[PDB]
């Protein structure tokens, strides 16, 4: 009890701290504040890379003429490909710089910080008296930044492909999809995005039904008024089941959303209705998809170099 | 502002699920319940303390807690309503003509911002040939924007 | 630069073994619970 | 393309691949038997 | 030998048939798989016997 | 097309060969 | 019948929850369940051979289960040319009426079989808060896991042997007679680094150490069966986990999650365990391909080419290729030299195979599509995505297995007491 | 005055009189809509064969505002 | 309970005739040789 | 000049969030 | 000195509103 | 030119049994709407 390990072990597991660490949080906090130290670190003065591995280094540090839109971290070079590419491996500190080290290294830290928030979370959970599903609901965005950042580069086999950490970066990110797989007639794309609408508006309708009821009744006064509006009496009557099918909808939405992003990854495809419609003696009448494939065939043509010195 | 409201939908469901009382033999927790009931179903010092110590700071006020919920996605659409209003009258931020004129000043100084620029050009170029049949416009392909060229 | 390996590998190797470690020393039983 | 002893039974057998997502059907229809109890 | 494997086969899957319909049925009833153990293993061992036989008429196709 | 007309009519039979049982169970009143 | 409601706690949507302490029931559930997997085998089988023409390539025509019983080395010559396909039909033929038997069983069992197993057959009851019964079913189903790799080492060393893709002029079958069984080999893969140019566990490139390994894991297997059939957890093993059945499954959970997310990565990667010819190129061999058939057919034309060097100081091709450079097959490496391909074997050294191999292997990219139209969908990509999307899902449900087993054996699995809530009972602002 | 529960018209007689015998004129009537041809001369849908016309080969443009009318009548060929 | 042609009567049937002729509409166009 | 205001609105920003997690006012509301 | 007019425009909205409420909550904080 | 393949058989066919399974669950489907909202009504 009063044993060096004993008093770390109460300390660590103590629930009177401001700040719960626990055993995931021993593992999390180094891991995100390396994360986060060298990120401000890079976006602030880091030097060009080379992404494309073709000697045509891309600035994305403020020092070098940026702003906080424009700005980002680039990812690692070309070159490298999959490679695992630590500090103590490349030749010299200015060629790992060049290359893009500091990419894999705040991504691999931060993932690993994710995790173990996740676990923490169900940590303090258990040591509350709580139940323990909250890290399942965690567990979409974790899922969603795991394919984005590490799942596409290995079935694409670089980490080029990953996703730049900035603003401009993922725009430019999202355009490159829309260009190469055509994200936005896939499935599991529309499904996220009904998620996130759904999400939006049974907050915003939760919210107003609830701060109404308040009065100086919370569900029976309220449920008069639904079943009136918009017909559909006695469907979340339970305030319980209501509050499940809210926890619900944007999980699933996510998980499906990114469930998709990881089979791209292994690149299927999105849907694809060119050229569907055909009257007779074989001509080509055309349709909105073909409208989406003409702007996602410039599109691609402008990303690719092809000529590159 | 679509992004948060989604997020308050799901963390509010989790911790109100996750923190129910136990007032039900039963295994499951949905029969539990009444619409008669006098007092709330979850406890809010548990969840406040959970979330106090997790992230930092935690509601402890459910009128503050739901009137938040209403009022982020609201604003949020109505900044971009405001947005396309604006855009509607071609006031596009579009410039940010120093980093344009850094750029057309030397050829070795590339941001993502220009390469967005340049997919903009590709996408206008290559799109408006049959998106506006009213304006016939027939582009050789000598003069089609492409990554060749640059 | 083989120092810096050397004491990352030491960094992580102590701090991996320290939630092994935490893991291991009976978890399950400290809960607010009675049972 | 299957023996030929056993070509004209070629039909039945494009229906046995989808047996399996019927039986998981089978158990809400039993369940629609007893009222959902 | 084509036709005779060919209808063996398909009095092979008839009996099948009517045995997957009927054993479920006979073990749900109440007081019915004690009373009708002998149908039940009969069809069983038609059911074995008839596909050694398909088994043997291949070997010889 | 008498292979379209036997793969209907045999995805057709094993389809109901599944509710027969159930439907059987139901009106001899079974322990289903 | 089936239970209630009231009397279980469970609504229907968690019926199956039910049976946890009906040892009968759990049995006949799980026979079932075996009765059908073997007859969708079965089934699914049948179905490919019947729509499969030998003159086509299997990767062609969308068939996932023949290039497994193919690799086996069953009515396939030198370079994967099918010769017969009977045994394809026996094999689903007798896994369909496997699935008749599995199927019967678990009715029975389900149906009839008394509802608890441990009052009238001792031998075979359990109960999950035992820490010994628990064991010897461990060890026995262990001991049939080694009893299988071993019959897959007897077939690759007794029975015809296996396809090598390996072989000089292309893959063939060939009888696998002396297995690497060194300790240092064969642990070396699981110390390997799961990053590009090592491949934790995909880098296995020949079958003398796949057959050494299959040795290996069925000897370990047969002897910790039997060391578990005899022997009971140790205390601390008995403070670290939680006895209970909903501890176990979310332990095999986990762990057929990380199953899943290997054979996903693995199906992707590696082409030895699974031989280009069936399954079709990788996507790096297929960037490969397309480089070295440009360079052939430019050097032949006459109007190197696009050849540079790697980081590391190796020679590989140009443009964007060149992040697949960790690529190696058996239509490649005879051109490989010491560092990375020789210009004059790259030059004057191909033959006519390798070079139809690398035009056949240019125009079946992955690329596909989920509408199935065109850059057609590589086997490689459906099983990579099926098996990451499973896994995926079985880590979730770990997660959430776990963590209600967990509550449970706490005590506060159904909610707060109300009457004593544990942060009452706390220092104030945290 | 009491809007009859769903459940009494479900086991009526009248009602499955009246109906089993009056969506089937619906749905033939629907299928001769657009099986006869209706449909095309009613909504101005261009058959296969007509999209195409003699003097014409390539999409219609309208250009003009108050003889739209005419236009259309020409393009369309009719 | 007695009296027919109600406010709900309108409101099912209005909805209920056009989609059925809709329905009616389709299955025909699907047999359409193109 | 602009590198400087950005760090500055960054550096206030974080200040307001540490500020916010460690000073905040006790919440006897509802505990 | 680059974009002077901006820079006063930002220095002005980062230091009226923040002194406005500085203001409020020290004048409230009194009750 | 653009008439329909299938004669009007199939056409009844295919009526009858879309036109008796919808006739038929339009009614189950608002039974609970309708049996809720009457508690619901004389209530508040
Ligand atoms: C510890 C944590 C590890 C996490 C994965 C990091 C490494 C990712 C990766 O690049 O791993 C790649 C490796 C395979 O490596 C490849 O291995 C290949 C082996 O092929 C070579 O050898 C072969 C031998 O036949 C062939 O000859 C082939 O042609 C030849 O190229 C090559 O070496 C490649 O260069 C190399 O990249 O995968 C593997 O080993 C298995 C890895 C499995 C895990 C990957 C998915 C993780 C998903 C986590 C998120 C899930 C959702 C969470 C929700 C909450
Ligand atoms: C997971 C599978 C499983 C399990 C655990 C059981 C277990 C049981 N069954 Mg069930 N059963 C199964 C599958 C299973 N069965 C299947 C697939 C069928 C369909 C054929 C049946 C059909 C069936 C009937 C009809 C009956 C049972 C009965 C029984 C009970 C008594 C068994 C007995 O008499 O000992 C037999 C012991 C033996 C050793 C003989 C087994 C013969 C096998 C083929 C030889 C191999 C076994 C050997 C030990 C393994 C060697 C491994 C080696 C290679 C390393 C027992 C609880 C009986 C009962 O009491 O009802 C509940 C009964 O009447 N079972
Ligand atoms: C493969 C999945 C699977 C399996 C193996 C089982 C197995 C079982 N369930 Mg579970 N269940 C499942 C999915 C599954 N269930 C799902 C998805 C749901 C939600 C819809 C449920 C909901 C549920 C409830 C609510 C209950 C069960 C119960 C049971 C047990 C009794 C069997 C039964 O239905 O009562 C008997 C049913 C019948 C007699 C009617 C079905 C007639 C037959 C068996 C149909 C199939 C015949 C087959 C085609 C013939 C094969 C041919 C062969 C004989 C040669 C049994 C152990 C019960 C139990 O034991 O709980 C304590 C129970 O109360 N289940
Ligand atoms: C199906 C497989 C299986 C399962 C589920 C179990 C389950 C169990 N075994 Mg058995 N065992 C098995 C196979 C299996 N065993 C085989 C094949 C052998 C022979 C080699 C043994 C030999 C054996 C012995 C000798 C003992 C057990 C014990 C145990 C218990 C404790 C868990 C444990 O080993 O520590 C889990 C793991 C740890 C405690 C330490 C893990 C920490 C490291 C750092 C994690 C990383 C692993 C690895 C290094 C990472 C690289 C691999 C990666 C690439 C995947 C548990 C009941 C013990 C027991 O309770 O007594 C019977 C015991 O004394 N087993
Ligand atoms: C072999 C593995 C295994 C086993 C034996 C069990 C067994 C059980 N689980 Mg667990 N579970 C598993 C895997 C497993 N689960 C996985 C992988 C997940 C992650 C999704 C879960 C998530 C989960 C939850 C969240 C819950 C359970 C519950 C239960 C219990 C009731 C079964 C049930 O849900 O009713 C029968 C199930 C249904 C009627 C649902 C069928 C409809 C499904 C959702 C869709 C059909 C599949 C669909 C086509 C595929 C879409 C995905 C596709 C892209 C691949 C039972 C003890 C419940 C419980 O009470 O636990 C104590 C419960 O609340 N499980
Ligand atoms: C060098 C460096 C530093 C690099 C940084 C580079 C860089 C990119 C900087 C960032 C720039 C930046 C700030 C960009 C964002 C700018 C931007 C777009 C601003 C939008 C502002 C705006 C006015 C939008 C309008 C819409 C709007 C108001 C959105 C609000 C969004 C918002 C705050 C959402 C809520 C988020 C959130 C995490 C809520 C969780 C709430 C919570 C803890 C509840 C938990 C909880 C649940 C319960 O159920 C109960 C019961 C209790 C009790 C309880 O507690
Ligand atoms: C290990 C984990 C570490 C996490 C560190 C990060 C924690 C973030 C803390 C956010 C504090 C926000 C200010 C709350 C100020 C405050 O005191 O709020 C207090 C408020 C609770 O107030 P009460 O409920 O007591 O108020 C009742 C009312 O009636 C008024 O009395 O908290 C909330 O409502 C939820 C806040 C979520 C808002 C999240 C905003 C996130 C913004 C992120 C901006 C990042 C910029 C980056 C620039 C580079
Ligand atoms: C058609 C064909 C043929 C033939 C066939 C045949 C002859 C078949 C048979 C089949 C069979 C004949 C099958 C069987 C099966 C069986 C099974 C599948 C069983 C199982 C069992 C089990 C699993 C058990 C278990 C147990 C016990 C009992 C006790 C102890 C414990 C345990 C659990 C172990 C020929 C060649 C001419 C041609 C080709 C194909
Ligand atoms: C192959 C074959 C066989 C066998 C077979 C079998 C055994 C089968 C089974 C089958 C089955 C077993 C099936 C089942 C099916 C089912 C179904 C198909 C169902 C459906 C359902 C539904 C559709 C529902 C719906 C719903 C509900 C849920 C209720 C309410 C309303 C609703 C609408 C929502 C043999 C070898 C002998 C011989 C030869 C042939
Ligand atoms: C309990 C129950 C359940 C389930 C169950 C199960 C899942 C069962 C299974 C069962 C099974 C899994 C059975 C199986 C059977 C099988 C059989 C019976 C077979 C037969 C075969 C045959 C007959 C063949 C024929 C042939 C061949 C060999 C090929 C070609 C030619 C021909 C077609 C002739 C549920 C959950 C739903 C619900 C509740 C109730
Ligand atoms: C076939 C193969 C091979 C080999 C293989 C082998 C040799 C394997 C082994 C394997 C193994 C040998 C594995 C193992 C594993 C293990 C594991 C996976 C473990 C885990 C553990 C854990 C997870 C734990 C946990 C924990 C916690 C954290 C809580 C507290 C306590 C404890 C510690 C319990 C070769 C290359 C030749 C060929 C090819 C492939
Ligand atoms: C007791 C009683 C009830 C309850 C009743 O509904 C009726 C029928 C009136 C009416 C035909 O619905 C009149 C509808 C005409 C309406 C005023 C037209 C304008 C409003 C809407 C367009 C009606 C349709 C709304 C529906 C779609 C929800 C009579 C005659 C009764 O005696
Ligand atoms: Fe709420």
């Amino acid at each position: 009890n009063s044993s060096l390990w004993a008093r770390f072990c109460e300390w660590i597991t103590s629930t009177e701290n401001r700040l719960y660490i626990g055993w995931f949080g021993v593992i999390m906090i180094p891991c995100l504040l390396t994360a986060t130290s060298v990120f401000i670190i890079a976006f602030i003065a880091a030097p060009p890379v080379d992404i494309d591995g073709i000697r045509e280094p891309v600035s994305g540090s403020l020092l070098y003429g940026n702003n906080i839109i424009t700005g980002a971290v680039i990812p690692t070079s070309n070159a490298i490909g999959l490679h695992f590419y630590p500090i103590w491996e490349a030749a010299s500190l200015d060629e790992w710089l060049y290359n893009g080290g500091p990419y894999q290294l705040i991504v691999c830290h931060f993932l690993l910080g994710v995790y173990c928030y996740m676990g923490r979370e169900w940590e303090l959970s258990f040591r509350l008296g709580m139940r323990p599903w909250i890290a399942v609901a965690y567990s979409a965005p974790v899922a969603a930044a795991s394919a984005v950042f590490l799942v596409y580069p290995i079935g694409q086999g670089s980490f080029s492909d990953g996703m730049p950490l900035g603003i401009s970066g993922t725009f430019n990110f999202m355009i490159v999809f829309q260009a190469e797989h055509n994200i936005l007639m896939h499935p599991f794309h529309m499904l996220g995005v009904a998620g996130v609408f759904g999400g939006s508006l049974f907050s915003a309708m939760h919210g107003s039904l609830v701060t109404s009821s308040l009065i100086r009744y919370n569900i029976v006064a309220a449920h008069g008024y639904f079943g009136r509006l918009i017909f559909q009496y006695a469907s979340f009557n339970n305030s319980r089941s209501l509050h499940f099918f809210l926890a619900a909808w944007p999980v699933i939405g996510i998980w499906f959303t990114a469930l998709g992003l990881s089979t791209m990854a292994f690149n299927l495809n999105g849907f694809n209705f060119n050229q569907s419609v055909v009257d007779s003696q074989g001509r080509v009448l055309n349709t909105w998809a073909d409208i989406i494939n003409r702007a996602n065939l410039g599109m691609e043509v402008m990303h690719e170099r092809n000529a590159h010195n | 502002g679509v992004l948060g409201a989604a997020l308050l939908c799901a963390i509010h469901g989790a911790t109100v699920e996750n923190t129910l009382f136990e007032d039900g033999d039963g295994a499951n927790t949905f029969r539990a319940f009444n619409p008669t009931q006098a007092e709330e179903t979850y406890s809010m010092v548990t969840a406040n303390r959970f979330w106090s110590q997790i992230f930092g700071v935690a509601f402890s006020n459910k009128r503050w807690l739901h009137f938040f919920m209403l009022l982020v996605p609201v604003t949020g659409l109505w900044m971009s309503a405001i947005g396309v209003v604006g855009l509607a009258l071609n006031l596009r931020a579009y410039d940010f003509v120093s980093q344009e004129i850094r750029a057309a000043e030397d050829p070795e100084f590339e941001t993502f911002y220009t390469k967005n620029i340049l997919l903009n050009e590709g996408i206008r170029a290559w799109m408006a040939a049959q998106d506006q049949p009213h304006e016939r416009l027939v582009f050789p392909e000598e003069v089609l924007p492409r990554g060749n060229a640059l | 630069m083989l120092t810096l390996k050397i004491f990352v590998y030491t960094v992580v190797t102590f701090f991996v073994c320290l939630f092994i470690f935490g893991f291991l020393s009976n978890d399950p039983a400290r809960n607010p619970g009675k049972n | 393309k299957l023996p030929e002893a056993y070509a004209p039974f070629a039909p039945i057998v494009d229906v046995l691949p989808v047996i399996p997502v019927f039986f998981i059907l089978l158990a809400f229809v039993w369940q629609a038997a007893v009222s959902f109890r | 030998m084509t036709s005779i494997l060919q209808v063996a086969l398909l009095a092979l899957i008839f009996v099948s048939f009517a045995l997957v319909v009927g054993v479920p049925v006979v073990f749900a009833t109440p007081n019915g798989w004690t009373d009708n153990k002998g149908a039940v293993f009969s069809g069983l061992s038609l059911w074995l016997l008839l596909v050694f036989v398909v088994g043997i008429l291949n070997s010889f196709v | 097309n008498i292979e379209l007309a036997l793969t209907l009519v045999s995805l057709v039979l094993v389809v109901s060969a599944g509710p027969l049982v159930v439907v059987l169970l139901s009106a001899r009143g079974g322990n289903l | 019948g089936g239970r209630d409601q009231e009397t279980t706690g469970f609504a229907w949507w968690s019926g199956n929850a039910r049976l946890i302490n009906l040892s009968g029931k759990l049995l006949g559930a799980h026979v079932a369940h075996a009765g059908l997997i073997v007859f969708w085998a079965g089934a699914m089988n049948l179905f490919e051979v019947s729509h499969f023409v030998p003159e086509k390539p299997m990767y062609e025509q969308g068939l996932i289960l023949l290039p497994h019983i193919a690799t086996l080395g069953y009515g396939v010559g030198p370079g994967g040319e099918i010769i017969d396909t009977f045994p394809y039909f026996v094999s689903g033929v007798l896994h369909l009426i496997s699935s008749a038997v599995l199927g019967f069983g678990g009715v029975y069992h389900s149906l009839i079989g008394p509802e608890t197993l441990e009052e009238s057959y001792p031998f075979f009851g359990y109960v999950w808060k035992d820490k010994n019964k628990m064991t010897n079913i461990l060890g026995y189903h262990l001991i049939m896991l080694g009893l299988g790799a071993w019959l897959l080492v007897w077939k690759a060393m007794y029975f015809g042997g296996v396809y090598d893709t390996w072989a000089p002029g292309g893959g063939d079958v060939r009888v696998i007679t002396n297995p690497t069984t060194n300790a240092a080999v064969i642990f070396g893969y699981l110390v390997k680094s799961p990053f590009g140019g090592d491949g934790w566990i995909c880098s296995v490139d020949n079958m003398e150490d796949i057959i050494g390994g299959h040795i290996w894991i069925g000897t370990l297997e047969i002897l910790g069966g039997i060391w578990h059939i005899y022997t009971t957890p140790w205390p601390w093993a008995r403070r670290a986990f939680v006895w209970s059945g909903e501890a176990y499954l979310s332990y095999s959970l986990g762990a057929i999650g990380v199953m899943g997310f290997i054979a996903c990565c693995m199906s992707w990667f590696n082409n030895t365990a699974y031989p280009s010819e069936f399954y079709g190129p990788t996507g790096p061999e297929a960037s490969q391909s397309q480089a070295f058939t440009f360079l052939v057919r430019d050097q032949r034309l006459g109007a190197g080419k696009y050849l540079m060097r790697s980081p590391t100081g190796e020679i590989i091709f140009g443009g964007e290729t060149m992040r697949f450079w960790d690529f190696r097959g058996p239509w490649l490496e005879p051109l490989r030299g010491p560092n990375g391909l020789d210009l004059n074997k790259l030059k004057n050294d191909i033959q006519p195979w390798q070079e139809r191999r690398a035009a056949e292997y240019m125009t079946h990219a992955p690329l596909g599509s989920l509408n199935s139209v065109g850059g057609f969908v590589s086997p490689r990509s459906w099983l990579a995505c099926s098996h990451f999307c499973l896994g995926f899902f079985f880590f979730i449900g770990h997660l959430w297995h776990a963590g209600r087993a967990r509550a449970a054996a706490a005590g506060f699995e159904k909610g707060i007491d109300r009457f004593d809530e544990p942060v009452l009972s706390m220092r104030p602002l945290d | 005055p009491v809007e009859r529960p769903f459940s009494d018209i479900l086991t009526s007689i009248r009602y499955w009189v009246i109906h089993s015998i009056t969506v089937p004129a619906l749905f033939i009537a629907g299928w001769l809509f657009v099986s006869t041809g209706l449909a095309y001369d009613v909504f101005g849908t261009p058959r296969p064969n007509e999209y195409f016309t003699e003097d014409r080969q390539e999409a219609p443009l309208i250009t003009d505002r108050f003889n739209a009318l005419e236009q259309v009548k020409k393009l369309s060929g009719n | 309970v007695y009296p027919i042609f109600t406010v709900r009567w309108l409101a099912i049937h209005g909805i209920a005739v056009p989609t059925i002729f809709f329905l009616g509409a389709i299955t025909a166009m699907q047999f359409i040789q193109r | 000049m602009e590198a400087l205001v950005y760090t500055f609105l960054l550096v206030g920003t974080l200040g307001i969030i540490f500020f916010s997690i460690f000073f905040r006012d006790p919440p006897r509301m509802i505990k | 000195e680059v974009n002077i007019y901006g820079l006063t425009a930002t220095a002005l909205f980062i230091i009226i509103p923040t002194s406005f409420l500085l203001i409020l909550y020290v004048k409230t904080a009194s009750t | 030119v653009g008439d329909v393949n299938a004669p009007i058989e199939y056409a009844v066919g295919a009526a009858i049994l879309v036109s008796l399974v919808a006739t038929a669950i339009i009614p189950i489907v608002l039974n609970p709407g309708q049996q809720a909202a009457d508690k619901i009504f004389n209530a508040k």
